[PDB]
Parts: structure tokens; C-alpha cells; sequence
């Protein structure tokens, strides 16, 4: 039977924007729309353990 | 000249605390970052 499964985390902020500084001048127009990848995969993380 | 390409600016901030009303005190994880560079 398995039990526990590769925790990962993905940042949000690397992975949509190249480190240019028009990609999250425009991150920061659009509100935060990434609000729950860092939280739901934290919430797995927790469950794993 | 051949010159390869290592991206910069990795590596997570973690926090550990206690609550408000108990201290004030705060480690600082580094998520998979050698310290020796930094």
C-alpha cells in the first residue's frame, strides 16, 4: 500500500515571469491571481506529513 | 569564446516564530541554499 507521495513547491513568481521588471509590473496589475498555489500546495505538504 | 548560462535569484525564505503574545524571536530557513555563498 502507498502512503506518502514527492512533496513538492513551485514558485509562482519564477516559473510565469523571467526576472524582467515589465512582467511583474504587469504581476502587479493584475491583483494577485497565484493566491493558492503556494497554499494548497502547503496544504498537501502538511497531509503528507 | 563559449560561455555557458547559470540563472540567478533561487532558493525560498522560510520563517519560524513563535506567537505575538509569547516572543518576538524569528529563525530564518533557507530552502535548499547553500550559506557558504551567501
Amino acid at each position: 500500500l502507498p502512503v506518502s507521495m514527492t512533496k513538492t513547491s513551485v514558485d509562482c513568481t519564477m516559473y510565469i515571469c523571467g526576472d524582467s521588471t515589465e512582467c511583474s509590473n504587469l504581476l502587479l496589475q493584475y491583483g494577485s491571481f497565484c493566491t493558492q498555489l503556494k497554499r494548497a500546495l502547503t496544504g498537501i505538504a502538511v497531509e503528507q506529513d | 569564446e563559449i560561455l555557458d548560462i547559470t540563472p540567478c535569484s533561487f532558493g525560498g525564505v522560510s520563517v519560524i516564530t513563535p506567537g505575538t503574545n509569547t516572543s518576538n524571536q524569528v529563525a530564518v530557513l533557507y530552502q535548499g541554499v547553500n550559506c557558504t555563498e551567501v
